Parts: structure tokens; sequence; C-alpha cells
């Protein structure tokens, strides 16, 4: 979920 | 609401999963709102470029995928929820909620959580  | 309660419930420390993580400071009941994923809703077409910008400036990038067209960017205006690490047997989940017309990503507890337990949830 994180870095996108 | 919970902006008050959260600072007393969770904290940021080192995590054996990766990096820093969000841990539990007091027992949290199953069902309880633990914290919000503070940030700004940006259109997911801009995550690529913003991430370029942050990487070039040595800022750590934190983003939460709402869906295929909006993400919450927590790089500049986040809070402790951006340190929540991933697990495939988690004890939290995200839900998009609506308060007086505004989206909000709120983290809920799946089971009861105990003092010292890292808070996690499933990313994808
Ligand atoms: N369960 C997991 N296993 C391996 N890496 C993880 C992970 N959960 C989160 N990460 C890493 O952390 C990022 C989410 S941000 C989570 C906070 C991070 N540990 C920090 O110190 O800032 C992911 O892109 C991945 O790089
Ligand atoms: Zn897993």
């Amino acid at each position: 979920v994180k870095r996108c | 609401a919970l902006a008050a309660a959260s600072a007393a419930a969770v904290g940021v420390y080192r995590s054996p999963i990766h990096g820093r993580g969000l841990f539990c400071k007091r027992n949290i009941d199953a069902g309880e709102m633990v914290i919000e994923y503070a940030g700004n809703v940006i259109r997911s077409i801009q995550t690529d470029k913003r991430e370029k910008y942050y990487d070039s400036k040595g800022i750590g990038c934190y983003m939460f995928r709402i869906d295929d067209s909006e993400v919450v960017d927590a790089t500049m205006h986040g809070n402790a929820a951006r340190f929540i690490n991933h697990s495939c047997e988690p004890n939290c989940y995200s839900r998009v909620i609506n308060i007086d017309g505004q989206k909000h990503i709120v983290i809920f507890a799946m089971r009861k959580i105990y003092r010292g337990e890292e808070l996690t949830y499933d990313y994808a």
C-alpha cells in the first residue's frame, strides 16, 4: 500500500 | 473522534519487521478506532512524479493507496500511522470513512491488541  | 486518544494509545519505535513501526502503548479493544492515516488525497496519476521529487530530496516517501485513482500522501502532512508495517496475518485494517463530506483513512483493530504489540495490516 505504501510507496505507490 | 480520536486525534486525542491516538497519541496515548500508539507509539513509534524500531520494528523487527522493517525500519520503524507503530506499536501499542495500551490495550486496544477489537473494533476500536486506533488512528487515522493523516495526509492529503492526491490523484494516483501523480504518485509517480511526487515520489521522484521526494527521492531526489532525500525525503522518505509515505503513501497509502485508497484505490486505483486516489492515494493518501503522508510524506509532508502525515502522522504516526505512516509507520504501520505490513503483515499477511495482521491485526488491523484500513477503512475509508466519510465525516461531514471528507474521506478519511482510519485504522481499526481486528482483534484486541496488547501493550508492546506492533500494529500491522495487509497492503494488497
Ligand atoms: N511487512 C513488511 N515486510 C517487509 N517490508 C515492509 C513490510 N511492511 C512495510 N515494509 C516496508 O515499509 C514500507 C511501508 S512504510 C512502513 C514504515 C517503514 N518501516 C519505515 O521505517 O518508514 C514498504 O514500502 C516496505 O518498504
Ligand atoms: Zn505475511
